[PDB]
RNA sequence: GGAUGCGAUCAUACCAGCACUAACGCACCGGAUCCCAUCAGAACUCCGAAGUUAAGCGUGCUUGGGCGAGAGUAGUACUAGGAUGGGUGACCCCCUGGGAAGUCCUCGUGUUGCAUCCC
RNA sequence: CCCGUCUUGAAACACGGACCAAGGAGUCUGACAUGUGUGCGAGUCAACGGGCGAGUAAACCCGUAAGGCGUAAGGAAGCUGAUUGGUGGGAUCCCCCUGAGGGGUGCACCGCCGACCGACCUUGAUCUUCUGUGAAGGGUUCGAGUGUGAGCAUACCUGUCG
RNA sequence: UAUUCUCAAACUUUAAAUAGGUAGGACGGUGCGGCUGCUUUGUUGAGCCGCACCACGGAAUCAAGAGCUCCAAGUGGGCCAUUUUUGGUAAGCAGAACUGGCGAUGCGGGAUGAACCGGAAGCCGGGUUACGGUGCCAAACUGCGCGCUAACCUAGAUCCC
RNA sequence: UAUGACUCUCUUAAGGUAGCCAAAUGCCUCGUCAUCUAAUUAGUGACGCGCAUGAAUGGAUUAACGAGAUUCCCACUGUCC
RNA sequence: AGCUCAACGAGAACAGAAAUCUCGUGUGGAACAGAAGGGUAAAAGCUCGUUUGAUUCUGAUUUCCAGUACGAAUACGAACCGUGAAAGCGUGGCCUAACGAUCCUUUAGACCUUCGGAAUUCGAAGCUAGAGGUGUCAGAAAAGUUACCACAGGGAUAACUGGCUUGUGGCAGCCAAGCGUUCAUAGCGACGUUGCUUUUUGAUCCUUCGAUGUCGGCUCUUCCUAUCAUUGUGAAGCAGAAUUCACCAAGUGUUGGAUUGUUCACCCACCAAUAGGGAACGUGAGCUGGGUUUAGACCGUCGUGAGACAGGUUAGUUUUACC
């Protein structure tokens, strides 16, 4: 070691050769899920291609409390405020989460 | 520190003159120091406080701040291929006020008086001075002249005083 | 023989021409090499001279610096061999006649809808051909990241170089050289 | 020192010649590089030619 | 084996190849390690100038 | 050496803050305790095999000790700590030279 | 022309032996109640003015010692640079430069600032 | 005097070399750093992914409060968080006169000294939920800070390191 | 007591040569006014700041220019020489000071040679030299002159040698 | 005269007894004496404060044996002249 | 604050060279912790009085030096103090040496910070300053032996020859106090002093460690002279005989054996004589292999032991030429 370097601390210590993963498969994969979202939708014609619909929720955490995105599935109380049996929301395009709560 | 002590080879250096030891006369005291007078370095054997490391010892330097019992000086010292202007306090006792610069300020007054007065006779002169020159010819009045002869070899004059 | 240093040739180095390969400053060059050569005008041969400077060595100036900079002096074009950058910080914009390299398009609208003009250096040769009545700027060359770590070491003392360090914290570079408490301080 | 003062003096190759104004300052300097050169006074006929 | 101790040859030339060069000195000079109250009341004056 | 048993010393105590009277004793290094962290992970590194796992210093050089005295301000009850230089034989109130 | 008080320089001012000094001073000098101090009123401290210039201080002299300056030692010793210089060597001459110190000899023995006082 | 090599010193009584052909040794990758070229710029980076498309491993397009780096630092931490400068040199330009002149202009950079933020110390009117606030006033202390941003991406040589 | 022979790296009154430090203006001077919480018995000083005036560049010579910054290679076995110099009987031994040289460098001379003398170098023509030479080897006189030597020991024959 | 049968002591428990030796074990050393030879640093016998011998870490001896190490004599011979 | 030390001179009963006391001289010739060098005289020395500046806070500088750290030291600033009438002095020792990082432990300080769901209290973890130590002293935690041995290298480094040198060894010279019945020099040469040689042994480490076969003997040739014999001479304390000194002189010769591996040495014998040496301490692809110097084994001494020994002993592969 010798003149002012930052101080190296490269971990390539062990037979890091045969754990490297390349991504010459990128392409290929891309098409790939492109041709199962395409099987997927002639499947499910004429349900929407974007899937069952979710609920609104918050982020976690006190840096991302602000933001609101997309949950697992509508809460049981939700479903029944709404008037939406919980054993039939699923069929027809609704999630359903039995774990989260409502505040 | 690594294989020389501080005063190593003051012997000479860091004695004090001949019949010349004992009370320090009151001039030393009653001098006065100000911020850019030059000063020479000259340790007194006596005055173990504040003593300057052996090197400044003989050398002129530059005041730059005054405490109460001391001066900051300002020296020059060669350190390979570069001079670092070392920066040091030193008691007033081992320094003396320097001649090294006596006569700039009236030089500079007479030059200044000289200019003063070419001007004012409507003359340009270069108040510079310059090294001694080559005399010109003159006449020696002739006198007695006494013959140099080399001197005969004697062995007996070989030795101061004769063998 | 002859008691010369390296036969008495020259061993300093400098610019003389574009290192880089774009041909409208090669042409700004010729214009400017024409310029100098037939007017001999100190403005027109520090333009040329700044002409062959490499990127760090033409820094940006902020159009707030530039508004500071020319108050008082509106009437003058002002000339950067650079780039000009737009300012949020800079509320009022005034009308500014402006020559550059390069503006930045936020810099640009500004400078318009404030009702000055940006032109480039064939424009700016037209106008002042010797540099008259223009304000010559340059952008703050030594306020970049890369020069804060040069300098004393950063172990020396009364050295304020920043260290080269991967990650910023109490384990990274503070404990023993920076306290009275781990060994010494500095 | 010799070095230098030849260089001072813009004698930097052999059988290079130049005039020196008489000064102390000047034949001190000369002194000491005077196993160098061979230096005199020259004739009116010696500085024109 | 032993081997040389030490010796200052070539140093001085070494030196000499770029030096020895002098620090240029500026017209003001840096005030650390003057005399605190002196600087003090020197800041207090040109506050008040 | 020998070291009286009261010594007028400075306190920096915000009681204080000035020079007072302090009884002088000596320190002694405290007891080391199980539960410090560092003695808390050299047993966990010590336990299992593998013997050793810390350097056991053998090279002993000094003959001496640096004496701290404990000096106990009597206004406060707040102690100062004062490293004295390098001896074998040290006491507190011994006789006064004669 | 001096003295005294405070000094500068710190022997041309010191050391030794002799001789001298008007006036004011400086001193020596008389005591121990007080302040003060010791074995010792010797010293130090306090209070004085009987007596003396004997001493101190000051000045002068010594074919005196020392000290300071000069001459000389001596262009000697030493020394920077040069030589395809001499010489077996040891050492040394020469060329361009610098340049000491004992002995011996001659001279001299303080100069001064501020303030008060006497003449 | 025989090349190559180590060496203070090689033609060496120093080592390799009987001869010819072909092969034969500073590379690739990751983290940084200076320099230079290019784009944009208080921003920059669509290639994790998605929409497509040379019927297509390319090219093209897409950033919702995504993320990385930068845009604020000082403290171990609780925590607090930049009042916006002066001056000596100095490039360029503008005037008067043609002196190594005078006046105005004073970017970059350098020297010096203030001010502001924070660690530490010190200080304390008024309010206040009684432990907070902060009129005034600071410091031979400390910082990889502030005082009208300079970064981000990418290419290559060189250097350290795995 | 007054003389006297001879001495010192770890003695010295005295005391060189060589070498070491500082200064010789535009970052100056003079005259006014101002600031202070420092300083003084005292706007007494100490620094600093404003205005006015002067300042022929303030010794010589040279200046193939001066300053600043970034990244990085190789090197970290040296050796030789005049003078100074330590240990050692001495050494082509071992170790230090200044400078130069070889190493990294050919070229002419010393027959021959890393260091000696001369001198440093693009490829050529002409002219002239340095050190060293001019009986042959081998370019240049058996050139012009004065003395000494006679070697029956291999007479003698050029710094380092 | 010398030594010490005898008595007392120190380290550390004792203080080399019976034996054996210039030994395959001795530095001085080619030790001293006798013998073997014309001549012997070899061999043998003897002596012994033995650098540093010694008792199943076995001491001393020993018939018979040995492709074991050594010295001498007879016979024998091209080992040699 | 006061005083002046060592030493010397002159005096006082025991008392003297040396006890205590008086006067005079006394430039430090004493003392100042220690090595040495500086430094100090109404003091830095001795005596006495009062004391704890050997105190707290951080910065600056010097020495070392990379202008890093540590140690040590210096000058200011901000406090509290000691002493003195006061100026002033004091931030350990008159100055130049006397000492120590990370991690961890432990002590002192704050109505200090944190234990991350919220509180209280123990406990733990933080901040600032010391202490426990690294003497290989910029700071691992560390016993031998190898002849049973191994690897990478080194002629940067020993064990031969060769090279420099010649102390030591060997061989000569000069002077002349003396010896030689008298007489310095027929023959010698004390006290001193100048040389030569590389057949001694040392000193050094230049060449050789990808190797120049390491003792001695045998055989064979050549070379040197500092000449043992032989040829020719001069000198004598040369009557003869014998002997000794010296000069030309290297043509010729210089032997057979006992002991020892021996070089060396010592004896026996002959002889004209039984001189001294070189040639890579001549000569191993010429021999030999007794000794040294691998592996087996015994003894003595040493070591707890593995093993060691400049001590002894016995057995232990000598390769290749046709260039
Ligand atoms: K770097
Ligand atoms: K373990
Ligand atoms: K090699
Ligand atoms: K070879
Ligand atoms: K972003
Ligand atoms: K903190
Ligand atoms: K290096
Ligand atoms: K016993
Ligand atoms: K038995
Ligand atoms: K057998
Ligand atoms: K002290
Ligand atoms: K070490
Ligand atoms: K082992
Ligand atoms: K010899
Ligand atoms: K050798
Ligand atoms: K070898
Ligand atoms: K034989
Ligand atoms: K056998
Ligand atoms: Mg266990
Ligand atoms: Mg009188
Ligand atoms: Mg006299
Ligand atoms: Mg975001
Ligand atoms: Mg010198
Ligand atoms: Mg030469
Ligand atoms: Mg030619
Ligand atoms: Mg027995
Ligand atoms: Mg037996
Ligand atoms: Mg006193
Ligand atoms: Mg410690
Ligand atoms: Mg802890
Ligand atoms: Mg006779
Ligand atoms: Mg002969
Ligand atoms: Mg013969
Ligand atoms: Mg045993
Ligand atoms: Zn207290």
């Amino acid at each position: 070691m010798k003149h002012n370097n930052v101080i190296p601390n490269g971990h390539f210590k062990k037979h890091w050769q045969n754990y490297v993963r390349t991504w010459f498969n990128q392409p290929a994969r891309k098409t790939r899920r492109r041709a199962a979202r395409q099987q997927k939708a002639v499947k499910i014609f004429p349900r929407p291609t974007a899937g069952s619909l979710r609920p609104i929720v918050h982020g976690q955490t006190l840096k991302y409390n602000m933001k609101v995105r997309a949950g697992r599935g509508f809460s049981l109380e939700e479903l029944k405020a709404a008037g939406i049996p919980k054993k039939l929301a699923p069929t027809i395009g609704i999630a359903v989460d039995h774990r989260r709560r409502n505040r | 520190p690594a294989g020389h002590g501080l005063r190593s080879r003051t012997r000479d250096s860091f004695s004090r003159a001949f019949r010349k030891k004992g009370t320090i006369p009151l001039s030393t005291y009653l001098r006065i120091f100000k911020i850019g007078d030059y000063v020479d370095i000259k340790v007194n054997g006596a005055i173990h406080k504040g003593m300057p490391h052996k090197f400044y010892h003989g050398r002129t330097g530059r005041v730059w701040n005054v405490t109460k019992r001391a001066v900051g000086v300002e020296v020059n010292k060669q350190v390979r291929n570069k001079i670092l202007r070392k920066r040091i306090h030193v008691r007033i006792e081992h320094v003396q006020l320097s001649r090294c610069t006596e006569e700039v300020k009236e030089r500079m007054k007479k030059n200044d008086q000289l200019k003063a007065e070419a001007k004012a006779r409507g003359e340009v002169i270069s108040t510079k001075r310059q090294p001694v020159g080559p005399k010109p010819g003159f006449m020696v009045e002739g006198a007695t002249l006494e013959t140099v002869t080399p001197i005969p070899y004697d062995v007996v004059n070989d030795l101061k005083g004769g063998y | 023989g002859i008691d010369l240093k390296a036969g008495g040739k020259s061993k300093k180095t400098k610019r003389t021409a574009p290192k880089s390969d774009d041909v409208y400053l090669k042409l700004l060059v010729k214009l400017y090499r024409f310029l100098v050569r037939r007017t001999g005008s100190k403005f027109n041969a520090v333009i040329l001279k700044r002409l062959f400077m490499s990127k760090i060595n033409k820094p940006p100036l902020s159009l707030s610096r530039l508004i500071s900079y020319a108050k008082g002096k509106e009437d003058k074009v002002v000339v950067i061999v650079g780039t000009i950058t737009d300012d949020v910080r800079a509320y009022e914009v005034p009308a500014l006649k402006v020559c550059a390299l390069r503006f930045t398009k936020t810099a640009r609208a500004r400078i318009e809808k404030a009702g000055g003009e940006c032109l480039t250096f064939d424009q700016l040769a037209l106008r002042a051909p010797l540099g008259q009545n223009t304000l010559l700027l340059r952008g703050p060359k030594n306020a970049r990241e890369a020069v804060k770590h040069f300098g004393p070491a950063p172990g020396v003392p009364h050295s304020h170089t920043k260290p080269f360090v991967r990650s910023k914290g109490r384990k990274f570079e503070r404990a023993r050289g920076r306290r009275n408490s781990r060994g010494y301080k500095a | 020192q010799t070095k230098k003062i030849l260089q001072l003096l813009r004698l930097r190759q052999i059988f290079n010649g130049v005039f020196l104004k008489v000064n102390k300052a000047t034949v001190n300097m000369l002194h000491r590089v005077e196993p160098y050169v061979t230096y005199g006074y020259p004739n009116l006929k010696s500085i024109r030619e | 084996a032993k081997s040389k101790n030490h010796t200052a040859h070539n140093q001085s030339y070494k030196a000499h190849r770029n030096g020895i060069k002098k620090p240029r000195k500026h017209r003001h000079s840096s005030t650390k390690g003057m005399d605190p109250k002196f600087l003090r009341n020197q800041r207090y004056a040109r506050k008040h100038n | 050496v020998n070291v009286p048993k009261t010594k007028k010393t400075y306190c920096k105590s915000k009681e204080c803050k000035k020079h007072t009277l302090h009884k002088v004793t000596q320190y002694k290094k405290g007891k080391d305790s199980l539960a410090a962290q560092g003695k808390r992970r050299y047993d966990r590194k010590q336990s299992g095999y593998g013997g050793q796992t810390k350097p056991v210093f053998h090279k002993k050089a000094k003959t001496t000790k640096k004496i701290v005295l404990r000096l106990q301000c009597q206004g406060c009850k707040h102690v100062s700590q004062h490293p004295i230089k390098r001896c074998k034989h040290f006491e507190i109130g011994g006789d006064k030279k004669g």
